[PDB]
């Protein structure tokens, strides 16, 4: 009835890695089982199909198995580029139609900071937003904390996950929310970037 | 070769109905059985419908049973998911791909409840600007509901440094997300670098030049 | 140290459609050693001579092996339509290859002969509009995608073998049919080699 997938696997670089996909009978063993990959911020593609076979363009280093109750996905040769979410899917002919699996997230193992302050046009519209920008981090790890003057700031404050760049480097924005009479009153504002425990520190004036 | 191109999607309030429609290429439609994949915001894969080539068969999966249809037309080349008694947990990206090959899918949010023109302002560089070396720049597109919303640089001429962050939900309900690039400064005061900011969902574009106060 | 060519002299060779392939890196080779075994009709390479394949250092050899009548040598090429290139055993056109048919002497005794040889003479899969039929081609290394339907000795030439395909399969039928040869004398067989470079890893080396 349904398909069970590990939600997360990990190897380095040449490493082997064996995905599994555990299901039933009226599921899994009756019909052939089907394996996708999808990358971030972009549409899954088929990486095999009919159990074990490739199609074109599919390298060899992906390799399918089937068993009765299971099936797997072994990954020889591991790459970064391989860092993204593996799906299984098979039928179910008792309740017509397809099931897909959880999905594994495969993961393959100083930031640049930019600030912005809140514009006039948007002074003009009674906001004030303070715009953090990191890039190009290794691992994709950090911390951030917000300062008005010399003190924290937790109000307003909104901070994204890292995501991996094209360059296989992590990416994440940090957001201050002021009204304009925060940030005209002020002498300051300042982002603050705990990264490997080493820190940089941008800051603003009105 | 093969494409495919999902169509159909945006605001559409719960309990009403919304089409999706499917245009393929580059082999025998006819030939081929389809199929409707969902994806909810940052969520994994979840099955939909499926026709035969032919419109012969359709099959459901029990959270759409009943109040989805899927349709095709094989003279037409075309897929349709004709859904009804839209749902909260039917926002998520349609995407229509028979297995093989796989279309970028289409946005799917509820209903919602207002919204909106997203408020696109600059963040402009500093004159401070590392004398030879890099600078960098960016827009700001502050409140709006529902996602997407799509920026560009220089129509699209300017893709080297560029980092397009994920949107992000205020506390008010609606989004905000920005989009940057890095850029030398000695070509600070003699290229133009313009935003080609984008929210079809309200039909909103706004093409912005970004300069020094 | 060594690479293994035993388990190809061991038995009886598989037929086309199920050939079975050994997989060499980090090792050494003497590959005229081997070839000294048979009597050796053809060998042909792409990408690659017969005298650089025995002498090169590569990151990766494959070795697919299999029972082969010399009568079908042409059907090896991906040239023409030809059932074994289109649905039985098709070699990578991305990487270097060469291509042996050779005959077993009657002084090699540990190969065994099969009844006669079997091929896949149509792999093609009935479309839902159960008019048109698609033919299943095979993939370079890769099997028939009729494998799971063609038992591995071709019963009666002309038997046919079909599959109702599940809608996770797209739905429809597949369909198969299966052709023999008779076995020769002394038997013949085939040889696929492929073999890779890189880098830093070139370890599949010649014995010297």
């Amino acid at each position: 009835s349904v398909l069970t997938q590990s939600p997360s696997a990990s190897g380095t670089p040449g490493q082997r890695v064996t995905i599994s996909c555990s299901g039933s009978s009226s599921n899994i063993g009756n019909n052939y089982v089907y394996w996708y990959q999808q990358l971030p911020g972009t549409a899954p593609k088929l990486l095999i199909y009919w159990n074990d076979q490739r199609p074109s363009g599919v390298p060899d280093r992906f390799s399918g198995s089937k068993s009765g109750t299971s099936a797997s996905l072994a990954i020889s040769g591991l790459r970064s580029e391989d860092e993204a979410d593996y799906y299984c899917a098979a039928w179910d002919d008792s309740l017509s139609g397809a099931v897909f699996g959880g999905g594994t997230q495969l993961t393959v193992l100083a930031p640049s900071v930019t600030l912005f302050p809140p514009s006039s046009e948007e002074l003009q519209a009674n906001k004030a937003t303070l715009v953090c920008l990191i890039s190009d981090f290794y691992p994709g790890a950090v911390t951030v904390a917000w300062k008005a003057d010399s003190s924290p700031v937790k109000a307003g404050v909104e901070t994204t996950t890292p995501s991996k760049q094209s360059n296989n480097k992590y990416a994440a924005s940090s957001y201050l929310s002021l009204t304009p009479e925060q940030w005209k009153s002020h002498r300051s504002y300042s982002c603050q970037v705990t990264h490997e425990g080493s820190t940089v520190e941008k800051t603003v004036a009105p | 070769g093969v494409q495919l191109v999902e169509s159909g999607g945006g605001l559409v309030q719960p309990g009403r109905s919304l089409r999706l429609s499917c245009a393929a290429s580059g082999f025998t439609f006819s030939n081929y059985a389809m199929y409707w994949v969902r994806q909810a915001p940052g969520k994994g894969l979840e099955w939909v419908a499926l026709i035969s080539y032919d419109i012969s068969t359709d099959y459901y999966a029990d959270s759409v049973k009943g109040r989805f249809t899927i349709s095709r037309d094989n003279s037409k080349n075309t897929i349709y998911l004709q859904m009804n008694n839209l749902r909260t947990e039917d926002t998520a990206l349609y995407y229509c791909a028979g297995n093989d090959y796989w279309g970028q899918g289409t946005l799917v949010t509820v209903s919602s409840a207002s919204t909106k023109g997203p408020s696109v302002f600059p963040l402009a560089p500093s004159s401070k600007s590392t004398s030879g070396g890099t600078a960098a720049l960016g827009c700001l597109v502050k409140d709006y509901f529902p996602e997407p919303v799509t920026v560009s640089w220089n129509s699209g001429a300017l893709t080297s440094g560029v980092h397009t962050f994920p949107a992000v939900l205020q506390s008010s309900g609606l989004y905000s997300l920005s989009s940057v690039v890095t850029v030398p400064s000695s070509s600070l005061g003699t290229q133009t670098y313009i935003c080609n900011v984008n929210h079809k969902p309200s039909n909103t574009k706004v093409d912005k030049k970004v300069e020094p106060k | 140290v060594e690479c293994d060519f035993s388990p190809l002299l061991s038995g009886t060779p598989p037929q086309v459609y199920n050939f079975k392939r050994l997989v060499f890196t980090n090792c050494n080779y003497n590959l005229t050693k081997l070839l000294s075994l048979f009597s050796v009709n053809d060998f042909t390479c792409s990408q690659i001579s017969p005298a650089a394949i025995a002498s090169n250092c590569y990151s990766s050899l494959i070795l697919d092996y299999f029972s082969y009548p010399l009568s079908m040598k042409s059907d090896l090429s991906v040239s023409s339509a030809g059932p074994i290139s289109q649905f039985n055993y098709k070699q990578s056109f991305s990487n270097p290859t060469c291509l042996i048919l050779a005959t077993v002497p009657h002084n090699l005794t540990t190969i065994t002969k099969p009844l006669k040889y079997s091929y896949i003479n149509k792999c093609s899969r009935l479309l839902s509009d159960d008019r048109t039929e698609v033919p299943q081609l095979v993939n370079a290394n890769q099997y028939s995608p009729c494998v799971s339907i063609v038992p591995s000795t071709v019963w009666e030439d002309g038997d046919y073998y079909r599959k109702q395909l599940s809608p996770l399969e797209g739905g429809g039928w597949l369909v198969a049919s299966g052709s023999t040869v008779a076995m020769t004398e002394q038997l013949q067989m085939g040889f696929g080699i492929t073999v890779q470079y890189g880098t830093d890893t070139n370890s599949v080396c010649p014995k010297l």
